[PDB]
């Protein structure tokens, strides 16, 4: 009953700014968390995105700390994910996530059943 | 910041296969946040195991997990022909990040 | 069988109440059970392992110091400041050198100085807490079968080793021929973890107190820590030499391996080499015996002419052990063993290998029995060709009960209140002496702690003297339960 | 240092022997008795100072034992 | 062990400071007080024994401090 | 006295009474350490082997 | 100026060549040829024996254990007689003189 | 049901190192010991063996001290002996033998039924 | 460093033959470890008799033993022609080592 569609990217350049969205519907978006993860083909799921919330907080992932900037919005019930300064290894497939937030608003303690649903995959390239 | 599952496992339909993952004393061996994700080659992955052993709806009650110290085992009983997916591992660490497994390849013959 | 020859073992008679008995058994002792029926058994712990450990606090036995940089500034101008003081690998100290024009600063005062030196451990010593789950006692059960060449037999497949946990259950063992036996044990009450830290040197290991392990004067570092370089209490392993009022210098302070092998006096050693195998402590076990077949009923008697094939040999506690062998036909049969006296009427002196049995072959059997405390005939058959072996057991008049009084009191010294769990529901007396020993041992426990070998004897002398001078019938209050008991405890410690 | 507070009174003792049973049961006594035979003047001085305090024989003996036993 | 008898009261000292000044000068005064805050039972019971035998207040305080000092 | 790379100035009656295995000073090959009992300990658990 | 060592201690040692010798309960103490070799450390204790130790008599039989004491760190202490002890004292006047 | 088998190595020139194995089966190998008995061809048996266990201790055989060494293995349930600098009198047949270890794992007292089952033997040859 | 059982013995099939080992009090005069082995001229021997008098299961009820101080004996009641074998010995010494017998063979005809 829960489906997370994304936005596709055609072709990029190393150094440019790729951008990918997620139209989330069917549930309440204002109080859940949204991650973003990268999968090189046949490789490790590099956890790109951070702990978004109703106010959009951050948790600095160490390998992608000073090269990604993420935002969000509530009026469109979507999440934003854009990665500037690409190179010849960032070309991979992307996904999404879902997790519920504690009722006091803050989300650092994750819940037991994290990563309930996922995206569908939008492939990015370099030229 | 990584996980050390073996890259390829095999097994005939009928026998059992187990996949272990060695983690440090902060991400796997200390906490009960250990998840397992398979991935079809044409489909996005999906949730398959809870905190240690428990399961969501959907999958048909075959897969059992365990934690034996710093190793996290994925027991599969009664293999099929549609289970040739990429069983990744997962762990919420102590500092607040998520680590993942490298990848397993599964066949039957 | 496997108990005969082990020192300080003990016997229990009685399955009273229902068909159960409470025994508590250490690693050293080996409890033997007896009844009016219900063949005898030999129990002791052999092994106790904690399965999955987790480190609590790593300490630092030996360190080295490299990269010494100092920094000193003028008098009445602030404090020094150095770039490597921001890092916390480096150890620092501010002190006062005196300065002048010859040191090139002016003002002729007493200035400041810092010295840095980075800290690098090269010998660790970690302790690993375990919770009172997931730890696996192993208890071995051997009946007095009278099987050949199996006596004192601490090795060899002759009994049943059952492995009990608090994860486990009733854990019943079908030891063959004799039926099943069930042990309802308490693997949580006994050794009392979550005050124990499974300490570990290079190739050694101890079982130390938790609160003792936490406040040691070594530089330490928290348990789950990769890149083990942020040592927290580095001030107690380096010393800052400022001999005159000239400049200062740093030196590291050797190895506390030998300095801690003195600190680990009194700590009982365990074995963390391949699995965390402990060999310390006890395990209370309720033992019920309502399904013990006796393995030797429904067999007829002998016709006689045995053959003693190993000499009668008494053990400790005054019990003989012989080895005889049947000659003849009708080999699965009983044995007409009885001990009696001079003038040959009164049967006196009981058995411990009750219902001896020739197990269908020409294999010699072993019979243990307790003779009386004087001369006695030990008769091994019936009238065509019986064996009248003469025997004299030394002493054992009232020395036996004054010996088991002292040994029962030392069981009340080694064990705490658990020494009242050695019998089977006294009820009106045992279940209340348990509680009075828990409150006398409870308010004795929140005192006399940290007090050594000598000082328990000294406080025993003091309370003995204050009792021997005080009045209004507090003499018996202050000598009996405190003034003498603390002397006996003052002798019977430092095991 | 760490060789002080030598883990003696903690409970935790069983019928098994410890790490240094019989090598640490009498090192304190022979340590202070080899201390007295190389510093006797503190024993004379502690004798006369313990004698002039505590006007019973048991308080004098107790203060003499304690004042000798404090000094390592 | 050798870590006791720490070469303190045998003269030979000068203006130059020793191997451990300001480190080995308060270590017998910290671990006693740490032992008090981690074993209060012998402190209360030693206060009762010191208060029992002893006529003046000076003898009670003296036996209290000495019984507190002889224990590790 | 002399450690690995350090040196103190202690008086001899303290030096001669150190509980530690010693050897007479001016000699060749040692093989005759005197009080060897202060740097070994012998463990006899359970009245079994030592 | 000229010191000579009078007694050297050992700081860290090691043990090699561990031997043992056991005997029956009422047959007296054992003996080894390593026991009167001065580079071995020895002590007499006793274990309990019986028919399961191939012994007989069910008693507390004596035992020895010997192990070769091998030093590998030294604390030598040198000594000097009160002659050949050479001081050095500087003499300097309050001259008005720079540096 | 309990079999001790070895691996025969024949020709080894004098001065080199010869190695013999013991493939154990039928029991848990870590709880039983393993001896090594040498029989010179046509005469008396001789005790080479060092008393291995689950931990790896030995016993100092005086006649065979500094010429032979021994090796255990836990995973493949195998014991190994390495005789280095052999001679024309060190050529013989080599037997393994089994004894059982104490309940503490400290194999010091042997069992009264020592040397239960042996291996078939490895004859060696020198030139 | 050996035991001194004789070179060879013989006897008619049907009568008793004693094979005796002599040794010092380091192994035999104090202890009860004196075992008895036989080997047939194919290959490796068989444990044939335990400490002094006991035997393994499958030993044909007629091999007996004793020990008379510093000397332990092996008798064979009811000799047949199957028992022509090289009879050996073993003894756990007080040092911890094992020693062996000198070597005794047996003929029946
Ligand atoms: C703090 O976070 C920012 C985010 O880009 C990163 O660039 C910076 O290196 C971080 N600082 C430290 C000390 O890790
Ligand atoms: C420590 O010393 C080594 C060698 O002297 C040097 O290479 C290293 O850079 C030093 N560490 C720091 C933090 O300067
Ligand atoms: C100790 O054993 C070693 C084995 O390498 C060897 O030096 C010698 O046989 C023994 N040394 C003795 C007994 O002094």
């Amino acid at each position: 009953e829960v489906q997370l569609v994304e936005s596709g990217a055609e072709v990029k350049k190393p150094g440019a700014s790729v951008k990918v969205s997620c139209k989330a519907s069917g549930y309440t978006f204002t109080s859940y968390a949204m991650h973003w993860v990268r999968q090189a083909p046949g490789q490790r799921l590099e956890w790109m995105g951070w702990i978004n919330a109703g106010n959009g907080n951050t948790k600095y992932s160490q390998k992608f700390q000073d090269r990604v900037t993420i935002t969000r919005d509530t009026s469109a019930s979507t999440a934003y994910m854009e990665l500037s300064s690409l190179r010849s290894e960032d070309t991979a497939i992307y996904y999404c996530a879902r997790d519920k937030v504690d009722d006091y608003g803050d989300y650092w303690f994750p819940t037991l059943w994290y990563f309930d649903y996922w995206g569908q995959g939008t492939l990015v390239t370099v030229s | 910041s990584a996980l050390t599952q073996p890259a390829s496992v095999s097994g005939s339909p009928g026998q059992s296969i187990t996949i272990s993952c060695t983690g440090t004393s902060s991400d796997v061996g200390g906490f009960n946040y250990v998840s397992w994700f398979q991935q079809h080659p044409g489909k996005a992955p999906k949730l398959m195991l809870y905190d240690v052993t428990s399961r969501p709806s959907g999958v048909s009650s075959r897969f059992s997990g365990s934690k034996s110290g710093n190793t996290a085992s994925l027991t599969i009983s009664g293999l099929q022909a549609e289970d040739e997916a990429d069983y990744y591992c997962s762990s919420h660490t102590s500092r607040g990040t998520w680590v993942f497994g490298g990848g397993t390849k599964l066949t039957v013959l | 069988m496997r108990c005969i020859g082990i020192s300080n073992r003990d016997f229990v008679e009685g399955v009273s109440g229902g068909s159960w008995v409470d025994i508590v058994l250490e690693h050293g002792s080996c409890v033997t059970t007896m009844a009016k029926n219900k063949p005898t058994l030999d129990f002791e712990l052999i092994e106790t392992e904690a399965k999955q450990p987790a480190t609590l606090r790593k300490y630092c036995i030996e360190a080295k110091l490299t990269n010494t940089t100092t920094d000193s500034r003028c008098p009445t101008q602030g404090e020094p400041s150095l770039n490597e003081e921001q890092d916390k690998r480096f150890v620092c100290k501010h002190s006062m050198v005196d300065r002048g024009w010859g040191n090139g600063c002016g003002l002729f005062g007493k200035g400041g100085i810092v010295t840095c030196a980075m800290f690098t451990c090269k010998k660790n010593m970690k302790g690993k807490v375990v919770q009172p789950e997931n730890l696996e006692y192993t208890i071995v059960i051997t009946p007095h079968s009278g099987e050949e060449h199996a006596v004192g037999n601490d090795t060899g497949k002759h009994g049943k080793e059952i492995k009990i946990t608090p994860q486990s259950s009733i854990t019943e063992a079908e030891l063959t021929g004799y039926g099943t036996v069930t042990m309802e044990c308490s693997p949580r009450t006994g050794l009392d973890f979550n005050e124990m830290v499974l300490l570990q040197m290079e190739n050694k290991a101890w079982l130390v107190h938790r609160q003792w392990f936490l406040d040691l004067p070594l530089p330490w570092l928290p348990g789950a820590d990769t890149q083990g370089s942020n040592w927290i209490q580095k001030e107690t392993l380096v010393t800052f030499k400022n001999p005159h009022a000239k400049k200062q210098d740093v030196v590291v302070l050797g190895s506390q391996e030998g300095a801690m092998h003195t600190a680990l006096t009194g700590a009982t050693e365990i074995q963390m080499s391949s699995g965390n195998l402990l060999f310390t402590g006890h395990l209370k076990c309720r033992l019920r015996m309502d399904k013990l077949q006796l393995k030797g009923m429904s067999y007829s008697m002998c016709t006689g002419k045995f053959k003693v094939v190993k000499e009668i040999a008494e053990t400790q506690h005054g019990t003989i052990v012989i080895r005889v062998q049947y000659e003849g036909d009708g080999s699965p049969c009983k044995i007409p063993f009885e001990i009696m006296d001079l003038e040959k009427r009164h049967v006196l002196g009981r058995l411990i290998t009750v219902n001896p049995i020739v197990t269908e072959k020409d294999s010699p059997v072993n019979i243990e029995a307790e003779p009386p405390f004087g001369d006695s005939y030990i008769i091994i058959g019936v009238e065509p060709g019986q064996l009248k072996l003469n025997w004299f057991k030394k002493g054992s008049s009232i020395g036996q009960m004054i010996e088991t009084t002292m040994r029962g009191a030392k069981r009340m010294a080694i064990l705490g209140d658990t020494a009242w769990d050695f019998g089977s529901l006294g009820g009106v007396f045992t279940s209340i002496g348990k509680a009075l020993h828990q409150v006398f041992g409870a308010i004795y426990g929140a005192a006399f702690s940290g007090v050594s070998w000598i000082m328990k004897i000294l406080i025993g002398v003091i309370i003995t003297w204050i009792g021997m001078n005080s009045r209004s019938t507090s003499l018996s209050v202050s000598l009996v339960l405190v003034g003498v008991v603390t002397l006996y405890l003052g002798v019977m410690v430092q095991a | 240092s760490v060789a002080l507070v030598p883990h003696v009174g903690m409970g935790l003792e069983t019928r098994t022997e410890t790490w240094m049973s019989s090598e640490g049961a009498w090192k304190h006594a022979q340590r202070i008795e080899t201390w007295i035979l190389r510093h006797p003047g503190f024993t004379i001085m502690a004798a006369i100072l313990a004698y002039t305090i505590g006007t019973t024989h048991f308080q004098r003996a107790l203060i003499f034992i304690l004042l000798t036993a404090v000094a390592p």
